[PDB]
């Protein structure tokens, strides 16, 4: 898992060093989106 | 050599932690 | 501009101290301003 | 790929012993 205290509230790590919640999905649609830009 | 390349971006990976890590102690040594 | 669900969601994760409830107050009094969000406020159990 | 090896595991253990020394360093003298 991503560096963080008491993980399964009060954490405080590094913000912007690993990968995030989610959001990996919309960048995936976004690289999709720009594949389907041509054709 | 595909293993190779994985471990590249692993490499990267850790270069990119190495900046942080510097940036997180200068920060520490300033408080 | 006033961030979206997703983008709230990305700001509420990371906070130390967060509830359900409070994301979702913050979430109607920052969006309620927009037109483009229709509600029936007779149901307040967040659904919405 | 022999030479990336090396250098794998160099910068993991680089990193560990810094990411350790600069973790120290910051949680006791931070005060």
């Amino acid at each position: 898992r991503i560096v963080g205290l008491d993980q399964m509230s009060a954490s405080k790590t590094k913000k912007g060093m690993f990968r995030t919640v989610g959001q990996l999905y919309k960048e995936q649609l976004t690289k999709l989106m720009t594949t389907l830009r041509n054709t | 050599l595909a293993a190779k390349k994985q471990e590249l971006e692993e490499i990267l990976h850790e270069m990119e932690a190495r900046i942080e890590e510097e940036e997180e102690r200068s920060q520490q040594l300033q408080a | 501009n006033p961030p979206g669900v997703l983008a709230l969601l990305d700001e509420e994760c990371w906070f130390p101290k967060a509830t359900d409830t409070s994301f979702v107050e913050k979430l109607i009094q920052e969006q309620g301003n927009h037109a483009k969000f229709q509600k029936s406020k007779q149901l307040k159990d967040k659904t919405e």
